[PDB]
RNA sequence: GGUCAAGUGAAGAAGCGCAUACGGUGGAUGCCUUGGCAGUCAGAGGCGAUGAAAGACGUGGUAGCCUGCGAAAAGCUUCGGGGAGUCGGCAAACAGACUUUGAUCCGGAGAUCUCUGAAUGGGGGAACCCACCUAGGAUAACCUAGGUAUCUUGUACUGAAUCCAUAGGUGCAAGAGGCGAACCAGGGGAACUGAAACAUCUAAGUACCCUGAGGAAAAGAAAUCAACCGAGAUUCCCUUAGUAGUGGCGAGCGAACGGGGAUUAGCCCUUAAGCUUCAUUGAUUUUAGCGGAACGCUCUGGAAAGUGCGGCCAUAGUGGGUGAUAGCCCCGUACGCGAAAGGAUCUUUGAAGUGAAAUCGAGUAGGACGGAGCACGAGAAACUUUGUCUGAACAUGGGGGGACCAUCCUCCAAGGCUAAAUACUACUGACUGACCGAUAGUGAACCAGUACCGUGAGGGAAAGGCGAAAAGAACCCCGGAGAGGGGAGUGAAAUAGAACCUGAAACCGUAUGCGUACAAGCAGUGGGAGCCUACUUGUUAGGUGACUGCGUACCUUUUGUAUAAUGGGUCAGCGACUUAUAUUCAGUGGCAAGCUUAACCGUAUAGGGUAGGCGUAGCGAAAGCGAGUCUUAAUAGGGCGUU
RNA sequence: AACCCACUCCCGUUGAAAAGGUAGGGGAUGACUUGUGGAUCGGAGUGAAAGGCUAAUCAAGCUCGGAGAUAGCUGGUUCUC
RNA sequence: GGGGCUCAAACCACACACCGAAGCUGCGGGUGUCACGGUGACGCGGUAGAGGAGCGUUCUGUAAGCCUGUGAAGGUGAGUUGAGAAGCUUGCUGGAGGUAUCAGAAGUGCGAAUGCUGACAUGAGUAACGACAAUGGGUGUGAAAAACACCCACGCCGAAAGACCAAGGGUUCCUGCGCAACGUUAAUCGACGCAGGGUUAGUCGGUUCCUAAGGCGAGGCUGAAAAGCGUAGUCGAU
RNA sequence: UUAAAAACACAGCACUCUGCAAACACGAAAGUGGACGUAUAGGGUGUGACGCCUGCCCGGUGCCGGAAGGUUAAUUGAUGG
RNA sequence: CUUGUCGGGUAAGUUCCGACCUGCACGAAUGGCGUAACGAUGGCGGCGCUGUCUCCACCCGAGACUCAGUGAAAUUGAAAUCGCUGUGAAGAUGCAGUGUAUCCGCGGCUAGACGGAAAGACCCCGUGAACCUUUACUGUAGCUUUGCACUGGACUUUGA
RNA sequence: UUGACUGCGAGACAGACACGUCGAGCAGGUACGAAAGUAGGUCUUAGUGAUCCGGUGGUUCUGUAUGGAAGGGCCAUCGCU
C-alpha cells in the first residue's frame, strides 16, 4: 500500500497510542492483514477413483430409469427446429446426448437449444451426468463406456 | 467473499437494549453500560429464586407464631404438638388459616395442645 | 346544629425519572455504478537533431477550467465510409450561422507546427536577453528564407620549435548525445538479522549506485563427460535429492553422474551458413465499415418486459437498456461481405554491404606469491580466472579423467558467426472472475499526485445516488425588493424540493400517563399497595413502583482487587491464528503384493506419460552375507531382525 | 541616546508570544554592529570550547529505500451448548 | 455489631423443643456413561487446557427454478417457538430486488488494544473578546446605528503611531451594486462577494558595457563508473 | 530556549618539529591551503599581565642517539624420509 | 575529627578578619607566593534611606461581580456522589454497625476524590541501544623495513 | 608371584537424558596351595571434564577410469584449574 514509510509521531510524550506507520492494518486506509494472492484450487483425484465414480453414477442412471439407450442418433442439416422434432418423438425436454463422436451438424443444432447439451463419451464429466434429467446415449456409445471403465 | 457486519451487529445490539428497558440513565441507552446491567440483573434473578423460598417460609412462621400465641402457645410448642399427634399441614396453609379461617386454626391448636405438648 | 381537645392526613412540583407517540441532528444499513484489482489469448516491443518524454503561453460571440490544436491555432488539403443532422465537456441559456450541390462524424496520407526542454549561435534565474554570415526585398532606424554547439570517424587545404614532417589550424560530409516500468550482460557493493551473546559464517553478491545492448539478451558446436560399455553444441522444465559433500563439522550451504521432456542445426579462416539494405514475384493480416430472423390479445398498474391465452425464429436463448422481469421494441449476437491509400509478416530471385579475425592461433599453456569462483570456509585439494614475477613443445606434440605416479581412455586451447525452445509488460485490444461495491477497490469512481504541509528532497487528503421524464414549483400572503416559511400547482409518490433514494445509533426537544421536596451508597433483583389505559369488565393485558429483604461495575494482571493497580467520554463503521511448499498422526475412501505418477503431450478436469517415490528383508562403519547378520579364537553367550 | 546584548525582580505559563512585557542593567571607535552576494555538512562541517550550532529536530540532521529489521517484553484477541 | 441485659438476655452441668444452607427428601423436566433391549444404575462447580456437537453472515452449484409493484432487500414495533447461538408470523415505513433444501469456499461473528475514521456529549452558556491614547453630543442614511459618513468639542503620537526607497507580497488600489460566510459583538462599514476601471519615460530603476568573492569551464591532467581539479574563455553586484 | 561565572580567549613565557617540492592539513589521485611566506618564519603543545622565583628524582612509560652482540618476515632450498 | 584554639568585631557571631601548626589529604609553568587598576563575580561589616518588618490603614486605575452579544479547554466506566469507628490487595462516598440530613442555585477557600498532565528520568531487569575510554579481543587507514619489477655501464674491497 | 588378565555376561540397584553401581556364570590363557579352593586391583564411600579437532600404534574395510597411493572408517591410546 502506497506511502506510510515513516512514523507519524514520536514514540513517547505525545499522549497518543503507539504507531509506526499510517498504512497499518488497524488504520482506516491501511493494508489487509492476510491479503490474498492468485492461487490454484485444484485437487488430485486418482485415475481409478475417477473411473470408480463414473461406474457408480452410470449404474444409478439405469436404476432410476434415466438412461435412455437408442440405436444410433443422427440429424441431417443444422436446424434447431429439426432437432426439436426428433427430441419430441421420445418425449425428452432436459436431455444430455452422449455419442462416440459429436457430429458437426448435431453440434450446430443444440448449441442454441435451451436445456439440451451434446457431448462425447470421453467428454461427459461427472457433473453433467447428474445435472440433466435424462441421458441419451447411442448403442455404439454404450460399447465405448465398457472399454474405458472395464 | 467479503462480509460486512452492519446488519448482524445491530440486530445483536437491539436484543440487549430491549432487556435494559426501564433502567436509569445510560444503563438503558448505551450498549456498553446496558450490557453489564443485563448480565447483573440475570445474576440477581438466579440468586433470588432461592431467597424467595427462604423469605416466604420466614413470613409464614412469623404468622403462625403470632396466631398461636393468641390461643396460648408458642410456635415451637405448636410444631411439636402437631408432629406428635398427626398433623402434616404445611406452614403455607397454617399461615393462611391463621389469617382467614381463625376458627379452624383454633381447632388445630386445641388438637396440638391436647397432645400434652 | 354548635364550642373545645385528641388523633389522622388527599391535592397542590422550582425542577427531575421511566414508558409511549411525534419531530430535529447525523449519517450508518440496504440496493446501485461511469471506478478499480487479478488472470488468459493476441499485439508490438521503443520515441529523439525531420527536435523526443515533460511543459509555458496563446487559440472560441461572450468569465474561468478541462479536452483538442499552434499566429494557417476546438482547426487547413486531398483520398475512402456514410445519409442527416451540427457549431467538444463542466453547463445551461441568448444570439449568429453551417446543409442532400452531401455537413458534423470515422480511417489513410500531406501541410502548418510560437517559446522552453538533449536544446545545439553566445549567455541565463526554464518558458528570457544579445548576436554573426549568406541570398533576396525596401529606404531609413527593417522584412523574408537559410544556416553558425560539442565530440567520434573519413577526407581536402595549410603549416611551429626544426631541414624534411609531426603536433596544431581551417572547410567539408556521416554518426552520437536525451527519455523509458520490467527483462539482460558487466563494474562497485552494505547493514539490520540468524547463530537464542559474538568475531569465522549467515543475511548475500541480496538492497542500492553506475555503464552498455536488444526485442529479447546471454551461452553455444567439446583441448566435454563417462568408465573399458558408451554418449555427442547451447538454453529451459521434472527427478536424482536435501543424497555425496561442505561447515566455530555450529547456525547453515548444497552438487554431479544417470534418466524423462520442450526445441532441432550447423558453418568458415584456399572466405561459408547467416544478417542488413534496396529492386522485384505472390499471399496473408492490420488501420473504417455493410447486411443480419422471429409477438399478438387480455388483467393489475403512473408506466408491462410482469398475470392469463395462443404463436413464430435459431449456425442468433442466461449480452446491454427501454417508464417493473423482453430470443421476436432498440443497439447488438451467430453467420456471411468490404479498402483510394498507409503499416507489418511470410514469401521466390537480382544486387550491394557485412559476416571478416587471413593462412589454424606465444608473452600463450605451465609455474611461484596474494585474491576471486567453483556446493567445496586450506583442507589429501584437483579445475577456471588474474594483481605482481616468470615461462614451453609442435601431432613420435599437447589438455583432461578431484593430491601424486604408471597404464588405458577421450578431446585439439590460445581465431570467428549462428535460429528455436527462455525472461519481462510502462503500452494497445478481446474475453473472463465462488475479486471490491464508495472507511471497500488504485493515494484518486468527483477538475488527485490536486487542496494542504515543508526552504527543499519529500509527504499527501476529504469529497458518489431527486425523478421514468425538469415536468426543478406560474400565481397569492408574511418578511429587509431578504433568509425562511403558509397556500396553490407538477408528479404514482414533495416527510422524492435541489445539502433532494432508504434513512439507524449516539445526542437534543415537544405532548400525555404514573412516580418524586424527612431522604443516605454499583441504581438492580425478590415481595408489593395505589393510580392510569385498553378490553375479553376483573384469577386479564400494558405503563408507573410508595414501602420493604438481599446486593461494593467490566476487562486485564496476579498468591490475592470494590480496590485508591491497568484500559475505556459515547455511538456508528473497520480491526488480529492466513497462504504456498515439504512432511507426521487420526478419520473417511480407491486399488491391493502392489500403489501412484512429475514435467510434458493432448479433444485438453478425459486419455496417454510409470522417469521417479514408497512397500515386499534384515544385520554390519564397510567389503559383504543374507532368514539371518554383527561382536568374538568361539556352531559360546549377547545386540538387532524373521511366522 | 540610536544599535547590539541579556544581570535582577515581578507578571505571564490554556500566554498578546512554542522564550515575551514593564521597570532597573552591560558595551556603545571597536577582538564593534549591520545589508547584499558567495564557501564549508552528516562520523562530516564549524566552534574565543557550552557536546555548543548545522531550518522551533543534535553524544551524530532530514528524507526515501533494505523494511512488515529484531522484541525470551507490555497490550489486545470477536457466536453457542 | 447496636439497643439493651443482673434469682440474666452472663458462666457451670443436665433435659426436652424449635429455627437454620444451593446439604438430604418430595414432585415435574433436560442431559453424559454403562448394561439389557425404551427401560434401569450411577453421575452433571470450574481457570489454563484437551475432546464432541451446533447457530448465524457473504459468495458458488441445485436455479433459464421458486417468491416479488396485489410490494424485494433494508428500517421500526408487536406476538410467538426452542436448552442456546437463534427461528417464524404479522402492523407501519420503503420502493426493486431476494434465495427453500442439501452441498461447496471464507476478507465469517468485537466492549476493550492511552486501537483507526466520522458524528455528537460533559466541563458550560463557564474562561476569554489581544496593550488601561479616552471619549461626549447633533445630523443623515437605513428594516435596524456605541462602531458608518459629516459637524462641534475632547484626548494620543510627533527621531513616530508622519513621509519615502530596497526586499517580500501580487490587485490588497479606485468606482458602482451587496451582507450569506470572513471581521473574536452589530454593521448600512471593510484589506470581504460580484462587475467594471486604473500603472504612459532618450534622462528614474533594470537590460545592453566592466569586473570582486565565487561558479561553470573547449582542449588538458587525474580517477573502477558516475566524476574531481583547472588553462584559454564567459558568467557573476552588494 | 532554567547555569554569564572563578569557565574560554588574551598580551607575555617555555618546550618541540620544519632547510622549502618545508613540517602539517583536505583530497583513492591530480591538485590545493600553509604562502606568491623562507628559522626575527610556519605548525603543535602546555602555562597565562606585572614583581620575586620555579627546588630533588631518568627507577616506570614516552621521545632522542648508538651500533657490537642475542633474537627476528617474506625469499632461498642443503640434507633426510 | 570540627562550631580545632587564641585574639577582634556584636548584648549575643556554625559566617567574616588576624594568628597557631596537629597539612586525614598545599606546593612550585595541570605553576608557588604577592599585587595597583578592573568585575551586572563569592563572603563579611558600616552611614544614609526606607511598608522589608512590628502591623498593617486609606485612596486611584485593570480584572473579579451584574446586564446584552459571541463563545473555548484539559477531563469523563456509569452515578440516586454524607460523618465516624472498624473490616478489607493492609490509608473507603459506595462494605458492617451507627449517627446526622427537606429539594436546587450563586459568590468565595482549597482538606480529600491516593485530583489533571507526561506507558517514572531515581532503583532493578533485558544474554536491549547508543556514544566515550584504555597496556580488553580482533582487525584496520596512515607511517616505516626488506625481496622482485620499472633498472643500466665501469672500477674496486671482501665471500663462496 | 602379576587376576591391577582378554571376549563377554543371566539378573539387579539407581536414575529426565547423557553418565553411573554390583555381579553369579561360560570360554581362553595364568599365579599361589598337597588339595577343597582364592584371584576381573587396594575395608567401603572423594581423587574429576561431553563433543569437535589434531597426534601415535594396529587393521579380513573403503579408496572418484584401472593398479597403487593420499585421505577416510573400525580397535587401542595422547592433548583442556
Ligand atoms: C532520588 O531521590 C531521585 C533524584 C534523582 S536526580 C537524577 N528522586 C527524584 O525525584
Ligand atoms: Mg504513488
Ligand atoms: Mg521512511
Ligand atoms: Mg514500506
Ligand atoms: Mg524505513
Ligand atoms: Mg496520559
Ligand atoms: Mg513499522
Ligand atoms: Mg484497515
Ligand atoms: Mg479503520
Ligand atoms: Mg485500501
Ligand atoms: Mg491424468
Ligand atoms: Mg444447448
Ligand atoms: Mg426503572
Ligand atoms: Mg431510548
Ligand atoms: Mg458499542
Ligand atoms: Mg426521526
Ligand atoms: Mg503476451
Ligand atoms: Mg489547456
Ligand atoms: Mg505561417
Ligand atoms: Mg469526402
Ligand atoms: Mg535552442
Ligand atoms: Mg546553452
Ligand atoms: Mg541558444
Ligand atoms: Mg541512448
Ligand atoms: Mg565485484
Ligand atoms: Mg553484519
Ligand atoms: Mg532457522
Ligand atoms: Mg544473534
Ligand atoms: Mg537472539
Ligand atoms: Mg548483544
Ligand atoms: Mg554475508
Ligand atoms: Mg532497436
Ligand atoms: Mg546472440
Ligand atoms: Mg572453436
Ligand atoms: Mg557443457
Ligand atoms: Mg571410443
Ligand atoms: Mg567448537
Ligand atoms: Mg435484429
Ligand atoms: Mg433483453
Ligand atoms: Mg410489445
Ligand atoms: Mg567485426
Ligand atoms: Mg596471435
Ligand atoms: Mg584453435
Ligand atoms: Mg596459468
Ligand atoms: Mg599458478
Ligand atoms: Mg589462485
Ligand atoms: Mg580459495
Ligand atoms: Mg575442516
Ligand atoms: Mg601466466
Ligand atoms: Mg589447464
Ligand atoms: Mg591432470
Ligand atoms: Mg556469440
Ligand atoms: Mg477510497
Ligand atoms: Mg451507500
Ligand atoms: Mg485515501
Ligand atoms: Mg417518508
Ligand atoms: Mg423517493
Ligand atoms: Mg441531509
Ligand atoms: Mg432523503
Ligand atoms: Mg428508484
Ligand atoms: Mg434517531
Ligand atoms: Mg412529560
Ligand atoms: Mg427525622
Ligand atoms: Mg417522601
Ligand atoms: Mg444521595
Ligand atoms: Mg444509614
Ligand atoms: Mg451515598
Ligand atoms: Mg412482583
Ligand atoms: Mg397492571
Ligand atoms: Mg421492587
Ligand atoms: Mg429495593
Ligand atoms: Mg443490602
Ligand atoms: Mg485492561
Ligand atoms: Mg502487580
Ligand atoms: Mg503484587
Ligand atoms: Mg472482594
Ligand atoms: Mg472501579
Ligand atoms: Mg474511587
Ligand atoms: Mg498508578
Ligand atoms: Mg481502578
Ligand atoms: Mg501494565
Ligand atoms: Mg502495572
Ligand atoms: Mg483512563
Ligand atoms: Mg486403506
Ligand atoms: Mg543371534
Ligand atoms: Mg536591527
Ligand atoms: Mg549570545
Ligand atoms: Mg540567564
Ligand atoms: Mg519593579
Ligand atoms: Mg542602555
Ligand atoms: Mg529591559
Ligand atoms: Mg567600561
Ligand atoms: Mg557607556
Ligand atoms: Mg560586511
Ligand atoms: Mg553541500
Ligand atoms: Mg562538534
Ligand atoms: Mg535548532
Ligand atoms: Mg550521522
Ligand atoms: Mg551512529
Ligand atoms: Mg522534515
Ligand atoms: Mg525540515
Ligand atoms: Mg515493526
Ligand atoms: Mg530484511
Ligand atoms: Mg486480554
Ligand atoms: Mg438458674
Ligand atoms: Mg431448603
Ligand atoms: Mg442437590
Ligand atoms: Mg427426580
Ligand atoms: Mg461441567
Ligand atoms: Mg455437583
Ligand atoms: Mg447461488
Ligand atoms: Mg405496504
Ligand atoms: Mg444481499
Ligand atoms: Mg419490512
Ligand atoms: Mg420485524
Ligand atoms: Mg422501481
Ligand atoms: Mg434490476
Ligand atoms: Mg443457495
Ligand atoms: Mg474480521
Ligand atoms: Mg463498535
Ligand atoms: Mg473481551
Ligand atoms: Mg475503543
Ligand atoms: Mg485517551
Ligand atoms: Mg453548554
Ligand atoms: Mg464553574
Ligand atoms: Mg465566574
Ligand atoms: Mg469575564
Ligand atoms: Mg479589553
Ligand atoms: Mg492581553
Ligand atoms: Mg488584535
Ligand atoms: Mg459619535
Ligand atoms: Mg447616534
Ligand atoms: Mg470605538
Ligand atoms: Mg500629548
Ligand atoms: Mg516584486
Ligand atoms: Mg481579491
Ligand atoms: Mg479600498
Ligand atoms: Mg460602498
Ligand atoms: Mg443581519
Ligand atoms: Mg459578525
Ligand atoms: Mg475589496
Ligand atoms: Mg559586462
Ligand atoms: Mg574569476
Ligand atoms: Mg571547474
Ligand atoms: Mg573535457
Ligand atoms: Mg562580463
Ligand atoms: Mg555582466
Ligand atoms: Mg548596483
Ligand atoms: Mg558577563
Ligand atoms: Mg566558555
Ligand atoms: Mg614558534
Ligand atoms: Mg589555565
Ligand atoms: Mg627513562
Ligand atoms: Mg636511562
Ligand atoms: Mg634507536
Ligand atoms: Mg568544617
Ligand atoms: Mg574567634
Ligand atoms: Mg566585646
Ligand atoms: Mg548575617
Ligand atoms: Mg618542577
Ligand atoms: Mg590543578
Ligand atoms: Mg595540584
Ligand atoms: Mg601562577
Ligand atoms: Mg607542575
Ligand atoms: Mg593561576
Ligand atoms: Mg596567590
Ligand atoms: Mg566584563
Ligand atoms: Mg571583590
Ligand atoms: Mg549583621
Ligand atoms: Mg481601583
Ligand atoms: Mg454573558
Ligand atoms: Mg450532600
Ligand atoms: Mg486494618
Ligand atoms: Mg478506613
Ligand atoms: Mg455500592
Ligand atoms: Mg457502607
Ligand atoms: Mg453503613
Ligand atoms: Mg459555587
Ligand atoms: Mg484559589
Ligand atoms: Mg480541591
Ligand atoms: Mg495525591
Ligand atoms: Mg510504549
Ligand atoms: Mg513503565
Ligand atoms: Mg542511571
Ligand atoms: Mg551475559
Ligand atoms: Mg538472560
Ligand atoms: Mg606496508
Ligand atoms: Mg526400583
Ligand atoms: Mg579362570
Ligand atoms: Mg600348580
Ligand atoms: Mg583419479
Ligand atoms: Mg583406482
Ligand atoms: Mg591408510
Amino acid at each position: 500500500v502506497s506511502g506510510g514509510g515513516k512514523k507519524p509521531w514520536r514514540q513517547k510524550g505525545t499522549g497518543r497510542a503507539r504507531a509506526g506507520t499510517i498504512r497499518s492494518p488497524i488504520w482506516r486506509g491501511g493494508g489487509t492483514t492476510f491479503a490474498a494472492k492468485p492461487r490454484s484450487h485444484e485437487q488430485k483425484l486418482n485415475k481409478k477413483m475417477y473411473r470408480a465414480a463414473l461406474r457408480s453414477i452410470l449404474a444409478e442412471l439405469v436404476r432410476l430409469d434415466r438412461l435412455v439407450v437408442v440405436a444410433d442418433f443422427a440429424v441431417d442439416a443444422p436446424k434447431t427446429k429439426g432437432l426439436v422434432a426428433k427430441l419430441d418423438t421420445l418425449g425428452l425436454k432436459d436431455v444430455l446426448i452422449v455419442t462416440d463422436g459429436v457430429d458437426e451438424n448435431l453440434y450446430l443444432a443444440a448449441r442454441n437449444l435451451a436445456h439440451v447439451d451434446v457431448r462425447d463419451v470421453q467428454g461427459s464429466d461427472p457433473v453433467s451426468l447428474i445435472a440433466y434429467d435424462k441421458v441419451l446415449v447411442t448403442v455404439s456409445a454404450v460399447k465405448k463406456f465398457e472399454e474405458l471403465l472395464g | 467473499a467479503r462480509v460486512k457486519r452492519g446488519v448482524i451487529a445491530r440486530r445483536r445490539h437491539k436484543k440487549i437494549l430491549k432487556l435494559a428497558k426501564g433502567y436509569y440513565g445510560a444503563r438503558s441507552r448505551v450498549f456498553r453500560v446496558a450490557k453489564q446491567a443485563v448480565i447483573k440483573a440475570g445474576q440477581y434473578a438466579y440468586r433470588d429464586r432461592r431467597q424467595r423460598k427462604r423469605q416466604f417460609r420466614a413470613l409464614w412462621i412469623a404468622r403462625i407464631n403470632a396466631g398461636a400465641r393468641q390461643n396460648g402457645l408458642s410456635y415451637s410448642r405448636l410444631i411439636a404438638g402437631l408432629k406428635k399427634a398427626a398433623i402434616e399441614i404445611d406452614r403455607k396453609v397454617l399461615a393462611d388459616l391463621a389469617v382467614n379461617e381463625k376458627a379452624a386454626f383454633t381447632a388445630i391448636v386445641e388438637k396440638a395442645k391436647a397432645s400434652l405438648a
